[PDB]
RNA sequence: GUUAAUGUAGCUUAAUCAAAGCAAGGCACUGAAAAUGCCUAGAUGAGCCUCAGCUCCAUAAACACCA
């Protein structure tokens, strides 16, 4: 029973700005609001405008909107980044910086001489190496650039077997922290791919398998 | 009674006791003493995650043993003003802190649980992972 | 005129009683007994009941414990036994459940505390 | 939770000296000759439906959720006891029955479920009605006459009474 | 050496006055109650849901690593070991506009 | 799974009025935090 | 496509008063848990039949298979 031996990586990109709320959450939202300042004691902001609301209603007949109305325009004045950095290209898979709002992973494609190969990304390990090591290397080494992803375990995230001679596939989690895609126009293609898509683009029962132990979020 | 077959049914202590290393063998691998530090910002968010983090040991049967909140770090930060040269302006801040020690763990574990804490952290939430010692 | 059991008083609650009445609260269902020192249950009113199932809503509320409770004093007011012991916890009587259990049975003229032995 | 934990353990039977043991379980366990009238056949799952179905009907009601929350509601009391009367009320009235022991002083041995409701009253004067129901005290003051006495039965029917 | 930060400071306690009233119509109330009826319904399927999660993430770490076992010996004398690396994880949590 | 924890209130018994703050540190990026001045935003240097 | 089994709510009751007990949730209460209080959602795998029978679907355990 020979036993081909194949390393293999699901790389998460973390996801960077913070979802949407469902109308239930919204509404939630509002009410936690309304009891919060329903249970408040005062306030200094508060103190000062009431205070000297009532103040000078006595000392006409015998402050807090200037700040209101300065951190009013001091706002409004201010601008902010856009939540879309995806929908206004609307076109990019393969671009690092597509989707804030969720994590994201990365395919490729391969055709080989046999096969026609979309992949989640695969190493090749020989029997002296660890799956640990070979992941790393395969990572630093395959996609030509300059990544720092902090790794979770010594153990692999999940495993797939293709018997021809007999051979594995052994799935590792590789947390992104900040990577450096050199030649950002190479030819190999690079998909940089949510939940859904993650079930769209791939064929496979091997790699169908992977949105099983992935984060649904 | 000693002679009898009933000897010893209101035997009870042995039931309740009431009277760090990480163990690594390499197969069976527990790493143990690990503590967690949520630090932010605000004070109801924190509270709000370590709590969160606190039931969800409870429910995945990893044995928490303390809960505390550490000191909270008052920062005056001072601002540059345009009119006056080398003229500061002042607004204050607060950094909250608070732990949750869990006492065992495994490899799988470990990978499973980092992947739900750090997938559920709200936004403005730092998390850390360390080793028991340290100094209050 | 009869014994009560006098004794325990080791363990609780006190066994000392012709008629006591017994209120289990499960995450469903709320299940008044009454029930005689042999453990017999004499006469019982529960929400698993269909009589009682079907009239009202939310088996567990307070309305529940306060329904139960007068239909267990028309019962019992029935089985002509106008007395009987309620050894609830601390907290239990703190409860509004129990309260309102404890005032559905007055009003239904069942004395919760019965009358004392002659010649005890 | 100990506390119904204890109790249930207490209800089990030891091999050790207990005190249900000298305390008079009254025969303990005990095969009952049962001259009854035959249980009325019903249809397990077609009622499980119905009441499935009446019980959806009233927990959809916004109305009773409302009465619910603010701690007002009642229960037609005569309606429960019209139920309680049709289905499960003959076991009641057997236990109590157990209780006061009228089976052992009757056949002896045999206990039977009272299928058909018997509703026994006393007239005390024009307006008023003392009813006997089982176990109930009555003054032989208002028993000085023969009672009212209700049931239901079609008549191909024969039936003795007994005081 | 321990000082906690749960003491209710001095400057709250003489500026209570500010908050007296509170009052709801029916409707706020049944609103409100509703609402909260529903959010409980609400994060009860989303604990259930999270919980179905990681466990059929941690149903494919059964399967994977019984698979790897079941292959090479050496594999699980590596793999089920946990590393050095794992010491002092740190990571941030997301924001509401990117940098 | 960002939205878990982010709903809740205080729940200490004595506290002063607290609304919502958008604060921006040196990065770009942008947080709620709640704070007893009810400006609508603040940024460090 | 073949054998030994099944499909009660997350685990275990009952199926002649009746779908039961426990977990599990929310809010309140104290710093977290916990207890307690007020609350929340729930099932007889799906289609016919006789008053257990016939299939289907799906899981699971194997084998065959497929890559
Ligand atoms: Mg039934």
């Amino acid at each position: 029973s020979p036993w081909r031996l194949l390393g293999a990586l699901c790389l998460q990109r973390p996801p960077l700005v913070t979802k949407p709320l469902t109308p239930l959450q919204e509404e939630m939202a509002d009410l936690l609001q309304q009891i919060e300042i329903e249970r408040s004691l005062y306030s200094d902001h508060e103190l000062r405008a009431l205070d000297e609301a009532q103040q000078l209603a006595k000392k006409k007949s015998d402050l807090a909107q200037d700040l209101e109305d300065m951190w009013e325009q001091k706002f409004l004045h201010f601008k902010l980044g856009a939540r879309l950095t995806e929908a206004d290209k609307k076109d990019d898979r393969t671009s690092l910086h597509r989707k804030l709002d969720r994590n994201l992973i990365l395919l490729v494609r391969e055709k080989l001489g046999d096969q026609d190969i979309w992949m989640l990304p695969q190493s090749d390990w020989q029997p002296g190496e660890t799956l640990r090591q070979t992941a790393e290397r395969t990572l630093a080494t395959l996609s030509e650039n300059n990544m720092e992803a902090k790794f979770l375990g010594n153990a692999p995230c999940g495993h797939y077997k293709f018997k021809f001679l007999g051979a594995k596939v052994f799935f590792f989690k590789a947390l992104l922290l900040t990577g450096d895609f050199s030649q950002a126009g190479k030819k190999g293609h690079h998909v940089w791919v949510s939940k859904e898509e993650l079930g769209d683009y791939l064929k496979p029962k091997y790699l169908a398998q992977v949105r099983r132990f992935l984060l649904d979020l | 009674y000693r002679s009898k077959p009933t000897h010893g049914i209101g035997r009870y202590k042995h039931l309740v006791k009431a009277q760090v290393r990480p163990i690594n063998l390499g197969t069976d691998y527990e790493y143990g003493v690990l503590n967690i530090h949520l630090i932010a910002y605000d004070m109801a968010l924190a509270e709000s995650y370590a709590q969160y983090v606190h039931n969800l040991c409870n429910h995945l049967a990893i044995k928490v043993e303390e809960s505390y909140a550490m000191p909270t770090k008052t920062m005056e930060v001072l601002q540059l003003q345009e009119q006056g040269s080398k003229m500061f302006l002042d607004a204050v801040l607060t950094t909250h802190e608070r732990v949750v020690q869990i006492s065992g763990l495994s490899a799988t574990f470990a990978e499973i649980f980092l992947e739900i804490i750090h997938s559920n952290l709200p936004e403005g939430v730092k998390l850390s992972v360390r080793e028991h010692t340290e100094e209050d | 005129v009869a014994r009560k059991e006098r004794g325990w008083g080791t363990v609780w609650p006190s066994r000392e009683f012709w008629h006591r009445l017994r209120v289990i609260r499960t995450q469903h269902h709320i299940e008044a007994l009454v029930e005689h020192r042999n453990g017999q249950v004499v006469v019982s009113a529960s929400t698993r009941e269909w009589a009682i199932k079907k009239h009202l809503y939310s088996t567990r509320n307070v309305v529940a414990c306060e329904s139960v409770g007068r239909v267990l004093a028309e019962r019992c007011l029935e089985a002509g036994i106008n007395f009987m012991v309620y050894h609830p916890t601390p907290w239990e009587a703190a409860s509004d459940s129990i309260k309102r259990l404890q005032h559905a049975m007055t009003e239904g003229g069942v004395v919760l505390r019965e009358p004392r032995r002659i010649y005890e | 939770r100990y506390r119904r934990r204890a109790e249930q353990e207490a209800r089990k039977p030891h091999w050790w000296r207990t005190y249900r043991e000298h305390f008079g379980e009254e025969s303990g366990p005990k095969d009952r000759v049962d001259i009854g009238l035959p249980p009325p056949k019903v249809s397990r799952t077609q009622q499980l439906l119905e009441r499935k179905q009446a019980l959806r009907e009233l927990r959809a009601n916004v109305e009773e959720e409302r009465a619910a929350r603010l701690q007002t509601a009642r229960i037609p009391l005569e309606a429960v006891r019209a139920e309680w009367e049709r289905t499960c009320g003959p076991y009641h009235k057997q236990r109590l029955a157990e209780y006061c022991g009228l089976y052992r002083d009757l056949f002896h041995g045999a206990t039977f479920v009272p299928r058909v409701p018997l509703h026994v009253a006393y007239a005390v004067g024009e307006d008023d009605l003392m009813p006997v129901y089982h176990g109930n005290e009555v003054t032989p003051t208002e028993a000085a006459q023969a009672p009212e006495v209700t049931y239901e039965a079609d008549e191909g029917s024969l039936w003795t009474l007994l005081l | 050496i321990p000082i906690e930060d749960f003491i209710t400071p001095v400057k709250f306690l003489n500026k209570e006055r500010q908050r007296p009233p509170v009052e709801l119509p029916f409707e706020e109330s049944e609103r409100r109650a509703l609402l909260l009826k529903r959010w409980s319904l609400y994060k009860q399927r989303e604990h259930e849901m999270e919980r179905s999660a990681i466990r059929s993430l941690l149903e494919a770490q059964e399967e994977a690593l019984q698979e790897l076992r079941l292959s090479s010996p050496e594999l699980h004398a590596e793999a089920t070991k946990r590393d050095p690396s794992l010491f002092p994880f740190e990571r941030q949590g997301p924001d509401y506009t990117p940098p | 799974d960002c939205n878990r924890a982010l709903l809740t209130r205080l729940h200490r018994q004595t506290y002063a009025r607290l609304y919502p703050v958008l604060l921006v540190k040196q990065d770009g990026s942008t947080i709620h935090i709640r704070y007893r001045e009810p400006r609508r935003m603040l940024t460090m240097p």
